[PDB]
RNA sequence: GGGGAACUUGAGUGCAGAAGAGGAGAGUGGAAUUCCACGUGUAGCGGUGAAAUGCGUAGAGAUGUGGAGGAACACCAGUGGCGAAGGCGACUCUCUGGUCUGUAACUGACGCUGAGGAGCGAAAGCGUGGGGAGCGAACAGGAUUAGAUACCCUGGUAGUCCACGCCGUAAACGAUGAGUGCUAAGUGUUAGGGGGUUUCCGCCCCUUAGUGCUGCAGCUAACGCAUUAAGCACUCCGCCUG
């Protein structure tokens, strides 16, 4: 619990201590997502986590918009390697 | 008024601790209501806690 | 025979008396309807004080002193009969307010009035 | 992190004590489980019957695992026929 | 484990089936095979005794394994098997001695597990015990009468039965439906759930499978003749009037009770 | 408006705590109601404004045991808490959602709203398979009535429960859309944080976020709302025109 967190933040560290930098961020998500899901696969039912899931996927998605706005070159080197469409 | 846990400043119940618990539940067995136990609203729901789970493991009886 | 417990019923319709063994065993029992109290007399306290002296003499007789007695269910016979057991010379020694309280028990019956 | 406690009906020989308490141990122990302390109360008067014993023996077993270990115990214990009523607290 | 066939003929507008995800093998090990030609409801004499039946799809029978005898030897199970003979599945399980045999796979039970038979065994889906330390409360199947005979009692798909109490020589146990029958202490039973629970839903959609499964048409009473059926005769379609509906040889078939009444066993039957 | 370079209050991330009937799954337990067998036990029990149908000598009800089951979790419990809404109260564990506080280490406008669309969405209801204690539409019997297809009484099927699907409605109400900023106070209460006397208790002062109650200006056709606006303003959606 928390180490998959530092594990994450630490390798993608752009600046020395970085912890916005919105494609640090995205990586938190998209973690928490997949591991959402497959907590959702276990219990169908949970609807109220399946509210929260579509709101982070949404948090995710507008900012993944804002980063291709702000630079496609980022964005494409992260997207390739996240595996991610 | 007075508020017994605060007064004598003690953190969190312990549950193991059933000495207390016969204090706060009446000889009826019953669960005593804040206007008499004049304890705090915070810790009142962890011993309502404390108590059912004693209660569960046969320390204090459900109706004497 | 010297010790029993003395068990009443305090209904709003009704008051039985029986009387019992430590053992739980029964000797005598009596009722507003045993005496012949037929309509909603039966709910009086005068009808359940009834029912204590000649429960106290179906108990005399078997030789029975001390009692104590177990109330159950609300009703106007609460206080007649318990005080018409020492009315009657015998002595009860405890007085026990038991009743089924259920927790959630079952789902009461409907509301009188629709 | 979790703190167990049970009860083993009264009619239990020493011998046979010493027995079952060591081989529950055992399953912790086994379990991935590491003891960080055992502790014992012995008689209390029960505040209820349970099955038709009036006292029984109250033993704890200070804990700390990966909470798979406790399950098993779970199964263990209620499918023991002598063990009365036991439960885990996950303490903070 | 239940698909629809889209209705494409007119056969299949009514259709169900089992997918068979819970199978894991299709060719069976020759080893445990023996022969099996169908009666069709044909005595020793040759007369014939048991209506509505004959004519399904030749099978080969598969000799199960009901006594669980062999005690103490770990046994791997990889394998869940089809068997038309019975509702339920099947699971060839081999020990570690080196012999295989088979058992009524029961719901719950995935290749790989592992299996144990003592009167120790540890008490999981797929382990037989003794009754005496099979503990009060517990689903349990495949159970027996007399000692050493073998699961007789809850074998087909879906069926279970839980026991209610210990109380001497024999127990208390709720077989299917719900007649709780007192059972000696030394019998072995299986302790689980028979693993095809959806065997019931199925909706066999064209008569001509249940002439593969081998039922022969069932031909009402009224629409007989009076010689050959109590029912039989009459203009028309007629109503019954003979009181009680009765059978083809004569007896009411209509709620009333039949066993022997002074047979030995209803002493453990009525416990109820 | 477009492009480029700043910046951090808006919006997020990290860090330390705090609370909770927040959700899903498994198991566990206490008092009862009913039924059953058993002991004792005589004459009624039950019921309403009176009564009656019912149950009882085939031994009732009552009362002492032991089982069997299914439903809900008493006091704690509080105009308390959580949740976007429906709603969510016994205990433990497994998994999991969101919120608030203090920070100032991080990104630097990444924000608001949102037709269509998607998902949730009480109770009744429907389909399949179980389950069925109590309650109880329908239905029967007894009362009342001129009549009573009801109000009352005694029963009681479906439902009420569980697993998976379907319907998509409610006075689904605060009869008040979402977001942001400003505009007198007093007073409770919930979760915090800081400080003044002690790092004792508990006394007080600030301070956020909720959740009530009175009450200015202001609004209101009247009620009344009044920092939880129905006030002063700006964006976005929905809706109305006897």
């Amino acid at each position: 619990t928390q180490e998959r967190k530092n594990q994450l933040i630490n390798e993608f560290k752009t600046h020395e201590s970085d912890t916005g930098s919105p494609e640090v961020q995205i990586a938190i998500l998209t973690d928490s997502i997949n591991n959402l899901n497959e907590h959702l696969r276990t219990h169908k039912k949970d609807h109220h986590s399946r509210r929260g899931l579509l709101k982070m996927v949404g948090k995710r998605r507008n900012l993944l918009t804002y980063l291709r706005n702000k630079d496609v070159t980022r964005y494409r080197e992260l997207i390739n390697k996240l595996g991610l469409r | 008024k007075v508020c017994y846990f605060t007064s004598n400043g003690i953190t969190h119940i312990d549950y193991k601790d059933v000495d207390l618990l016969k204090k706060f539940v009446s000889e009826r067995g019953k669960i005593l209501p804040r206007r008499v136990t004049g304890t705090n609203a915070k810790y009142q729901r962890k011993l309502t806690a404390a108590i059912k789970r004693a209660r569960q493991m046969a320390l204090l009886p459900y109706v004497s | 025979i010297e010790s029993g417990i003395a068990h009443i019923r305090s209904t709003f319709n009704n008051t039985i008396v029986t009387i019992t063994d430590t053992h739980g065993n029964a000797i005598s029992w009596s009722s507003a309807g045993a005496l012949g109290f037929r309509g909603s007399r039966k709910s009086t306290p005068f009808a359940a004080q009834m029912a204590a002296e000649t429960a106290a003499k179906g108990s005399i007789e078997h030789g029975l002193k001390t009692l104590e007695v177990t109330v159950k269910g609300p009703g106007s016979g609460r206080e007649a009969a318990i005080r018409a057991l020492q009315a009657a010379g015998l002595e009860v020694t405890a007085i026990r307010d038991v009743t089924p309280v259920p927790h959630n028990g079952c789902r009461p019956p409907k509301r009188r009035r629709v | 992190k979790y703190e167990v406690m049970y009860i083993i009906r009264p009619n239990i020989d020493e011998e046979s004590k010493k027995a079952v308490i060591e081989r529950f141990n055992n399953v912790l122990t086994s379990n991935g489980a590491e003891i960080t302390g055992t502790k014992d109360w012995g008689k209390r008067r029960l505040a209820y019957e349970i099955n038709d014993f009036r006292d029984g023996f109250y033993q704890i077993v200070n804990v700390q695992s990966d909470a798979a270990a406790v399950q098993e115990f779970d199964r263990l214990a209620k499918i023991s026929d002598d063990i009365i009523r036991h439960i885990v607290v996950k303490e903070e | 484990a239940i698909k629809k066939y889209k209705p494409t003929s007119n056969g299949r507008r009514g259709m169900t089936t089992s997918d068979f995800a819970e199978i894991t093998t299709d060719k069976p090990e020759k080893s445990l095979l023996a022969p099996l030609h169908k009666k069709g409801g044909r005595n020793n004499q040759g007369k014939l005794t048991v209506r509505h039946q004959g004519g399904g799809h030749k099978r080969q029978y598969r000799v199960i394994d009901f006594k669980r005898d062999k005690d103490g030897i770990p046994g791997r199970v990889a394998t869940v098997e089809y068997d038309p003979n019975r509702s339920a599945n099947i699971a060839l399980i081999n020990y570690a001695d080196g012999e295989k045999r088979y058992i009524l796979a029961p719901k719950g039970i995935q290749v790989g597990t592992e299996i144990m038979s003592g009167p120790e065994a540890d008490i999981k889906v797929g382990n037989a015990l003794p009754l005496i330390n099979i503990p009060v409360g517990t689903v349990v199947h495949n159970i027996e009468l007399k000692p050493g005979k073998g699961g007789q009692l809850v074998r087909s798909a879906g069926t279970s039965a839980q026991v209610l109490g210990k109380e001497g020589k024999y127990v208390l146990v709720r077989l299917n439906s719900g007649e709780v029958r007192m059972i000696l202490s030394a019998c072995r039973a299986s302790i689980g759930q028979v693993g095809n629970e959806q065997h019931e839903l199925i909706n066999i959609g064209k008569a001509g499978r249940s002439r593969w499964k081998g039922i022969r048409p069932t031909v009402r009473g009224s629409v007989m003749n009076p010689n050959d059926h109590p029912h039989g005769g009459g203009e028309g379609r007629a109503p019954i009037g003979r009181k009680s509906p009765m059978s083809p040889w004569g007896k009411p078939t209509l709620g009333f009770k039949t066993r022997k009444k002074k047979n030995k066993s209803d002493k453990f039957i009525v416990r109820r």
